């Protein structure tokens, strides 16, 4: 995961500085934080007083601290605070360019982002400008890996897809299809399309014309909620409102017809925002209008089969006939190949199989899971959850791509005392962060967790 | 606390002992290795040694599977 | 169509202050396959959660267990207040498999002894698990039924989906000539219930016996940590309490002092045996169209009761559980969980 | 996983009178409501749609305010309609307000009250078997006069707390007037495992909202900070008044007295006590 929160905390001071001005963009970055981050930096938005580190050091109890050492770290990516180094602690004050400019927002603030669109009659229906919506995220969605009718019409985000190659498909002879990260376009359930979209939107339009930051009002504009009334009229920059017409041009955002009116609220904007249910002619069958078949028994039996829906299975296993009910075909550890034959591991299938076409696999994944978790203390047999023989199955499939071993983390020398190391030995073993290592050098790759826990233990 | 990390890779020396001198054909970006079994690479430049990793392994292959 | 009791006669004593250690089978008979694993290893799956609940619902009691395997009975858990050594008992228990043929006479006068030091106020009981069809008894099974009615030991059993005549009969005899304690079981969930209503005290009609009076005092909680150091065990306690009369610094335990030997207890025990000691009336479900009252429910908020003359839909039912002496109605989500873990009807509080 | 912050607030004016009576009328609890509804509108902020519920007292009743039962039948433009739509309720409750509700002083429906709400938050928590609430709710108490410390409404209190233990949610309090340092409530909260402060009435306490009351949901990863002990030394002697610590129950009446009793029918159950274990217990 790209994890577009880490591009958020990328992007230097003066232009967080410059997103700090909007109340209504400092408020919709708080959701991000983590309750650490959500709750300690609420108390300095108040008591105008900084605060050395050695307080919050005390302030945390036993093990959760190590988010406090995740928070500051976090925190200095986005320089939501300034650290001060002043008297050989670390006094710790907010950014009140953000801090203050949500401080107003806390107390019926003046933020016009927050007061942009207009509260109106807000006429979008549940089916108008969401099934379109929605359908245009099918016809696209359908269109961008390659679908039985691409009816997309983003061309510049096929440009921009194309240009970033992420849908890895040949421009040149025209091919859209799913890469390494179309593949992995598939991973992302509904946000994650979006994000990379999203980014692929930041990307792709973020040098001509940028004016970022009055579009990130409009950005957080449509992230803020739906628009209503006199939201395009009013509450659209240059960039922000050609942003708003291209994301409403994109069904990202339902606007109303004539492409001239109020804000049209559509969900998919939301949803992005919400990472909750992603639930989206003149008929409509759902959740279980599309499915298909996945067990232990290791083969596909479909009672729905929705056309653009099984495109995406039809990948990685043979298809014979698609029945009215059914998508014919046997999964096989070879057919499974067939996204490896793209490159595309069955890794992200291993959740996705558990998570789509389960519309046909309720009884069965349910039978699969069967609430084997308050039991596993007790009985030690697992009902096929998640399913190790398919795993067993998946694995020596991948046997056909082999020979790939490598580990991430950092080189760490220089360690002297034992007790320690045997203290840190099982302390290790308390905190499991222990992807390997040796007495024998005293050297491991791994991550910077195990020096902070021993920093903060009874140091100060 | 000064660390002299690198991109660690870590596998056997075999194809590695390949890839020192094939390093070394395709411009050797494999830095630094303290001990055998260790790769380090330019962060800049990491995945070209990987690129030939299959296209070694996939020139001529191609699985016949007689 | 409602399977409900009639009335309660709770009003009076009932089995508040127990000594019950139950009794299960080890054999063959509790090996073979009437249940999913088993019998025995979904018993013991069943069995394990009464333990707390026992000591939930009746933190004021006491219990060990005692199993019977290959033609002999054996205790496997010490009469104790606390789950946990019962608890951690049963995990070997899981872990060991039912052999051979219960012995009903072994664990009769095993348990029998063993009940001996209980005092007169912890009331005796003793619950059996059997499913077998017969015995292994030393001596006379009815000898040993007149010692136990001698001793004054009410008794209720529940083998399996059968019946024996005797321990229908020493059901029977066991309680007052009373039989209604040989209840037996036909399904799991007709089984987890049996653990549901055995968690109750036992009223039925109390013969007047001596009634003792009780003294003792509350414990007072240790503050310090790294002062650690513990009495009732010997070890090192970073917190605990105090006795009111020995004063000893006591780990975290309802339990009676080590010392002086005094119950210690602070208020929650205590006002559990309340809402049992008297309990409600079934909030009564207030009729679709004679009630007429406010369409929405009391303790919750659901506005919808019936379904409005909706041909059979309406001529269903209304969920109307109306408590009577608060003349209040109640959803029956809402009652069924208000009778289910808290009494406290809110119309009969609101006064 | 969200909460669900489901306030628990008496409303007697008496108590209101008494916020006015207790130091000066230097703004009464309106300015402790002003306080409670931007940190209020926080909490829904904090969490991803973590909802909550406001239920009140008064002396001959109790309602619902936020959940708003079916009756008709800015801030991101929820923390607007919700607050106004309570609003009302209070203002509505402001017209509940005349000598018929100063009637029933002997009344006190806030024992329900307490107790009422679980349900529904349970009846919520039913309904919201899918994705479970960290919940844990809040109870304020205008410190009043007329009666140093109800009793009567205390039994029942104790059987929430089992209940609540059992519902496992802890509850903030504090007490807001005259400084009777409820043992109840200090018992209560930490029998729930919360917090209790006997806090002063004028002052601005958004920042004691914030901080006091930002705890429990489902972190709980800082050191406490408990009110001053609770010890445990439970009810007077009912017959006298006067706190016990050497506890003495007459009978299964479980009657809670001193070294009073006179060995037979304790005033809370017609049981003559057995004389020969009073002499027993009289051998000391
Ligand atoms: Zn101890
Ligand atoms: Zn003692
Ligand atoms: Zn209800
Ligand atoms: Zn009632
Ligand atoms: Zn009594």
């Amino acid at each position: 995961k790209h994890s577009v929160t880490q591009y958020l905390e990328e992007i230097p001071q003066q232009v967080q500085n410059r997103l700090y001005t909007s109340p209504a963009t400092c408020l919709a970055i708080y959701r991000i934080l983590p309750p650490l981050a959500k709750f300690f930096i609420m108390a300095m938005v108040f008591n105008e007083n900084e605060v050395p580190l050695l307080d919050l050091d005390k302030w945390v109890n036993s093990n959760g601290k190590l988010q406090f050492q995740n928070a500051i770290k976090s925190m200095k990516s986005l320089h939501l605070l300034i650290p001060n180094k002043s008297s050989g602690t670390l006094m710790i004050n907010l950014n009140p360019t953000f801090k203050i400019s949500l401080r107003n927002a806390l107390t019926g603030g003046e933020v016009q982002n927050s007061f942009g669109v207009v509260v109106e009659e807000n006429v979008v229906s549940l089916d108008l400008l969401d099934e379109y919506s929605a359908n245009k995220w099918e016809t696209i969605l359908h269109f961008m890996v390659g679908t039985p009718l691409a009816k997309i019409p983003s061309e510049k985000v096929l440009n921009l897809l194309k240009h970033s190659k992420l849908m890895e498909e040949v421009n040149s002879t025209g091919e859209f299809k799913i890469t390494n990260e179309g593949f992995q376009f598939l991973l992302q359930e509904i946000n994650s399309q979006l994000w990379t979209l999203l980014l692929q939107y930041l990307k792709m339009i973020e040098t001509s014309k940028m004016d970022l930051v009055d579009v990130l009002h409009f950005i957080f504009m449509l992230g803020a909620l739906e628009v209503g009334k006199a939201y395009k009229i009013d509450a659209l920059s240059e960039t922000q409102r050609i942003m708003l017409q291209d994301m409403r041009d994109y069904g990202l955002v339902f606007q109303k017809h004539s492409n001239d009116s109020i804000f049209y609220p559509t969900k998919l904007a939301l949803m992005l925002t919400s990472d909750t249910k992603t639930i989206r002619g003149l008929k409509n069958q759902d959740i279980p209008d599309g499915s298909l078949i996945v067990e232990t028994n290791f083969k596909i039996y479909s009672y729905s089969n929705s056309p653009l829906q099984i495109a995406v299975l039809s990948l990685f296993v043979h298809l014979k006939a698609r029945f009215v009910n059914m998508v014919l075909g046997q999964i096989t550890r070879e057919s499974i190949r067939r996204a490896l034959t793209n490159g595309i591991t069955a890794d992200q299938i291993i959740a996705y199989l558990e998570t789509h076409a389960h519309p046909q696999m309720r009884r069965l994944a349910e039978e699969k899971l069967e609430k084997k978790l308050e039991l596993d203390p007790n009985c030690k047999e697992p009902l096929q959850v998640l399913p190790p023989t398919v795993v067993d199955q998946i694995r020596l499939w991948q046997l056909e791509l082999d020979r790939v071993i490598t580990y991430e983390g950092s080189l760490y020398s220089d360690f002297e005392t034992s007790q320690e190391y045997n203290l840190l030995s099982k302390y290790a073993q308390d905190i499991g962060v222990l992807l390997w290592k040796d007495d024998k050098k005293k050297k491991f790759f791994i991550s910077k967790e195990g020096n902070s826990q021993v920093l903060d233990f009874a140091k100060r | 606390a000064r660390a002299r990390k690198g991109a660690l890779v870590q596998c056997d020396p075999s194809i590695k002992a390949l890839i020192l001198q094939i390093d070394a054909k395709m411009s050797d970006i494999v830095l630094e290795e303290l001990d055998d079994t260790h790769l380090l690479v330019n962060p800049s430049k990491v995945e070209f040694v990987k690129h030939e990793l299959n296209r070694l392994l996939s020139k001529n292959i191609y699985n016949p599977m007689d | 169509k409602k399977r409900t009791a009639k009335k309660n006669i709770t009003p009076y004593q009932r089995g508040i202050i127990r000594s019950l250690i139950l009794t299960l089978d080890c054999s063959e008979a509790m090996l073979e396959k009437d249940l999913r694993p088993n019998r025995h290893a979904m018993i013991i799956q069943y069995a394990i959660d009464f333990v707390h609940e026992f000591f939930d619902q009746n933190p004021i009691s006491q219990m060990g267990i005692i199993i019977m395997r290959n033609g002999l009975a054996q205790l496997v858990s010490q009469v104790s207040g606390n789950p946990q050594d019962h608890i951690d008992a049963l995990k070997s228990i899981r872990k060991q498999e039912p052999k051979g043929n219960p012995s009903l006479q072994n664990a009769l006068e095993m348990a029998r002894g063993l009940l001996l030091p209980v005092p007169a106020h912890c009331t005796r009981e003793v619950l059996i698990v059997f499913g077998s069809l017969s015995t292994t008894d030393p001596g006379d099974i009815h000898q040993t039924i007149d010692s136990l009615v001698s001793e004054k030991i009410r008794v209720k059993v529940l083998g399996l989906s059968a019946q024996v005549a005797i321990c229908k009969e020493l059901c029977k005899a066991t309680n007052y000539g009373d039989e209604s304690f040989y209840k037996i079981l036909l399904d799991e969930t007709h089984l987890k219930e049996l653990f549901n209503e055995a968690v109750t005290p036992l009223p039925v009609n109390k013969i007047n016996k001596g009634f003792t009076l009780v003294k003792m005092g509350f414990p007072t909680r240790i503050f310090e940590d790294t002062p650690t150091f513990c009495s009732c065990h010997s070890k090192l306690v970073y917190g605990g309490y105090f006795c009111p009369n020995c004063h000893s610094k006591v780990c975290s335990l309802p339990t009676v002092c080590p010392c002086c030997d005094l119950m210690l207890i602070l208020s929650t025990h205590l006002a559990r045996s309340y809402h049992h000691l008297m309990p409600l009336k079934t909030f009564a479900e207030v009729p679709t169209t004679e009630k007429f009252r406010s369409e929405d429910c009391f303790s919750c908020q659901s506005r919808f009761p019936x379904x409005x003359x909706x041909x059979x839909x309406x001529x269903x039912x209304x969920s109307r559980y109306r408590c009577e002496d608060c003349k209040q109605e109640f959803c029956v989500d809402c009652d069924v969980f208000i009778h289910e873990i808290l009494h406290n009807c809110p119309g009969c509080e609101s006064k | 996983s969200p909460s669900l912050l489901t306030v628990i607030i008496e409303i007697a004016p008496k108590l209101w009178t008494t916020f006015d009576e207790e130091g000066n009328e230097k703004g009464s609890i309106i300015k402790v409501l002003e306080a409670l509804i931007v940190f209020l509108n926080a909490h829904l902020a904090f969490n991803s749609a973590n909802k909550v519920a406001v239920i009140a007292a008064y002396s001959q009743g109790i309602k619902y305010l936020y959940p708003e039962s079916t009756s008709a039948l800015x801030x991101y433009r929820r923390f607007r309609n919700v607050d106004e739509t309570l609003v009302e309720e209070i203002y509505k409750l402001f017209e509940l307000e005349k000598k018929q509700i100063e009637q029933n002083s002997q009344r006190s429906t806030l024992a329900g009250a307490m107790s009422a709400g679980l349900t529904y938050v349970n009846r919520i928590s039913k309904e919201s078997v899918t994705t479970s609430l960290k919940s844990r709710l809040l109870v304020l108490t205008c410190g009043s006069g007329s009666s140093k410390d109800e009793i009567f409404q205390y039994i029942p209190i104790m059987n929430c707390i089992f209940s609540a233990t059992k519902m496992k949610c802890p509850i903030d309090v504090v007490k807001i007037g005259g400084s009777k340092e409820s043992t109840f409530l200090q018992q209560t909260t930490d029998a729930t495992n919360g917090v209790y402060l006997h806090v002063e009435s004028t002052e601005g306490l958004i920042q004691y909202l914030a901080t006091a009351m930002f705890i429990d949901p489902s972190l709980r990863p800082i050191i406490v900070k408990p009110n001053h002990g609770s010890v445990d030394f439970r009810t007077s002697c009912y017959l006298t008044g006067r706190v016990v610590a050497v506890g003495f129950i007459c009978s299964v009446c479980l009657c809670v007295l001193s070294i009073i009793p006179p060995g037979n029918k304790c005033p809370a159950c017609d049981s003559q006590f057995d004389e020969h274990v009073i002499a027993k217990l009289k051998r000391k």
